């Protein structure tokens, strides 16, 4: 499985961020508001949740050979990952989730406060002019084989279009000793 | 404004 494919936990489903490493063991990351749901998930077991105030949670993979370092394309087609960075203004980016598939569009602010009601607060947030819907969260935000966040949540919806906000990989790296593989 |  790799960046952007389905994880779910009984009926809740989500997209993997990205496939990391801790000290050599294979886990992958997602959002923070889909780990806080269970500690069980297709894929492993959740070993770490931050969500509100941040938005990322990690997973340990019960198989090892199942963590791919690349990001599904929806195309047949995959883009290896080889480092995780910081977005610009104005950078041109994709995402990549398992209800809408690939999209691509620029990111437009970054530190962006996100209030989403009874679920909280985010701060620090990358904000994108890509589209996204129920079911996208936790997936891949990259630029080539830069991995740059991860999809928490925004308005609209992919036909309508919207807005995007994405937590920031580095932190969510930083967080649990964790690099992109 | 939600999570997805």
């Amino acid at each position: 499985i790799a960046g952007g494919e389905a994880i779910t936990t009984g009926g809740s489903r989500c997209s993997l961020g990205f496939n990391v490493s801790v000290n050599g063991v294979a886990h992958a990351l997602t959002a923070g508001h889909c780990t806080n749901i269970s500690a069980s998930w297709s894929i492993g077991t959740r070993t770490g949740t931050s969500f509100p105030n941040n938005d990322y949670g990690i997973i340990r993979h019960s198989n090892p050979a199942a963590a791919d370092g690349r990001v599904y394309l929806y195309n047949g087609s995959y883009q290896d990952i080889t480092t995780a960075g910081n977005a610009f203004v104005g950078q041109a980016v994709q995402r990549s989730g398992s209800t809408t598939g690939l999209r691509s569009g620029s990111v437009t602010g970054l530190n962006a406060t996100v209030n989403y009601g009874s679920s909280g607060i985010v701060y620090g947030m990358i904000q994108t002019n890509v589209c996204a819907q129920p079911g996208d969260s936790g997936g891949s935000l990259f630029a080539g084989s830069t991995a740059l966040g991860l999809t928490s949540g925004g308005s609209g919806n992919c036909r309508t279009g919207g807005t995007t906000f994405y937590q920031p990989v580095t932190e969510a790296l930083s967080a649990y000793g964790a690099t992109v593989l | 404004f939600x999570l997805f």
